This record gives C-alpha cells, sequence and structure tokens, in this order.
C-alpha cells in the first residue's frame, strides 16, 4: 500500500465532497460558519485537530445524510464512509489503531427536525460538512496525529 | 342536541397539542403572480416574548429582507409586506 497515493486520494475525496456541495446551488448561498440553533448536534466548524475527531465527525454526518431522501445526499454519505476508511488506512500506516466510529447515539432527536424542517437540516448539514472538510484538507499536510 | 332537553355526549378523546417556538401566521400562502402577500411572526426567547424592534426577517436563509418592508403592527409582533410578486423559482424539489 503506497502511503503517498493514499494521502493524495484522501485529499481528493475531501475536495470531492466539497465540490459536490458546491454544485448544490441552495447550499452555496448559506453561510458555512453561521450557527443555527437546534442543529448543534451536526459537527460544524469547531476545531477538528485529530484523526479520531475527523472519524467521529464523518460518522455523524453519514448518519444524518443517510436519513434524508435525496439522490445527491446518499452518495455524499457514501463518500463520507470512504473518507473514514481512508483515514483508517492512514492511521494504520502511522501505526495507529482507530476504533470504528459509531454515529451519534442521540438520533432520537433528529427525527423531529427532519419532520418539521427538512430544508434547514439539509442546508445546514451540507454547508457545515463543506466547512469541516475544508479545515480537514488544510490540516492533512500539517502531519495529523491520532 | 341544540333544540330541547338533549343529553350531553361523552367527551371526545383528549387531544394534546404542544406548540414549538416561533409563530408564523400564516404558515403557508398559495398565490398567483402579481398579488400581494404579508406574513406576521412572534419570536419566543427563553420563555419570553421579544419586542418587535428586535425581529429581523430572512428569505431562504440566503439574505436579509430590506428594512423598508418591515412594519411594526404591535409591540410583540412584526410584519413583512411583499408587493408585485414574481414567480418563485424552484430550487431542486422545492417549488416555494
Amino acid at each position: 500500500v503506497p502511503i503517498q497515493k493514499v494521502q493524495d486520494d484522501t485529499k481528493t475525496l475531501i475536495k470531492t465532497i466539497v465540490t459536490r456541495i458546491n454544485d448544490i446551488s441552495h447550499t452555496q448561498s448559506v453561510s458555512s460558519k453561521q450557527k443555527v440553533t437546534g442543529l448543534d448536534f451536526i459537527p460544524g466548524l469547531h476545531p477538528i485537530l485529530t484523526l479520531s475527531k475527523m472519524d467521529q465527525t464523518l460518522a455523524v454526518y453519514q448518519q444524518i445524510l443517510t436519513s434524508m431522501p435525496s439522490r445527491n445526499v446518499i452518495q455524499i454519505s457514501n463518500d463520507l464512509e470512504n473518507l473514514r476508511d481512508l483515514l483508517h488506512v492512514l492511521a494504520f500506516s502511522k501505526s495507529c489503531h482507530l476504533p470504528w466510529a459509531s454515529g451519534l447515539e442521540t438520533l432520537d432527536s433528529l427525527g423531529g427536525v427532519l419532520e418539521a424542517s427538512g430544508y434547514s437540516t439539509e442546508v445546514v448539514a451540507l454547508s457545515r460538512l463543506q466547512g469541516s472538510l475544508q479545515d480537514m484538507l488544510w490540516q492533512l499536510d500539517l502531519s495529523p496525529g491520532c | 342536541r341544540l333544540d330541547g332537553p338533549g343529553i350531553w355526549s361523552d367527551w371526545s378523546t383528549p387531544r394534546v397539542f404542544t406548540t414549538q417556538d416561533v409563530i408564523y401566521f400564516p404558515p403557508k400562502i398559495l398565490t398567483s403572480v402579481g398579488s400581494n402577500v404579508s406574513f406576521h411572526c412572534i419570536y419566543k426567547k427563553e420563555n419570553k416574548i421579544v419586542p418587535s424592534k428586535e425581529i429581523v426577517w430572512w428569505m431562504n436563509l440566503a439574505e436579509k429582507i430590506p428594512q423598508s418592508q418591515y412594519d411594526v403592527v404591535s409591540d410583540h409582533v412584526s410584519k413583512v409586506t411583499f408587493f408585485n410578486l414574481n414567480e418563485t423559482k424552484p430550487r431542486g424539489k422545492f417549488t416555494y
């Protein structure tokens, strides 16, 4: 397993998800950094310093995206899974043992927001995902640690 | 029975309706091109009804509505008035 190739592919998957969100016109007009109350469970821009943090963040995003009926969103969830797997192989090449992140146990609340306001959940989840991926991409050269 | 010595029915099954923060009235408007529509809202913050001067309105979370459109109907409630409406352009599945 080439380490350099895996690192570049990890970069690529992150850029890939970011660009996908860029294609989604309604998400572009929405501020990534902006805080919206109720959506706090979604892992938005809050410093993601380490690989385990990245893994749990991506896991929660996958869990949220899986529940929303949209063709683009299902794939984004899949991309997030592959990104997690890439992080796991990098952690292996670095001699780190990454436990497989479960999603949020606290999904019993997400149903309410999905029912009441689908639009808010989708736009927030996508814009915060794009932001989180951008800082992850920035930090992946900084020699990320476990 | 309205007329005469009617017996009362039993009570209906109780129905509980627990409201959520923030009120829109109306919740939805179905209209045609060229009409005028206005919305009113109340914003509840930590079991308190905020003053109307504080309330600001937004469209699709993209941008703030110009201040000229706002009208203060009352101390608790704020209102926006739209004129010469243009067709809503659909974003993905959403028509409105």
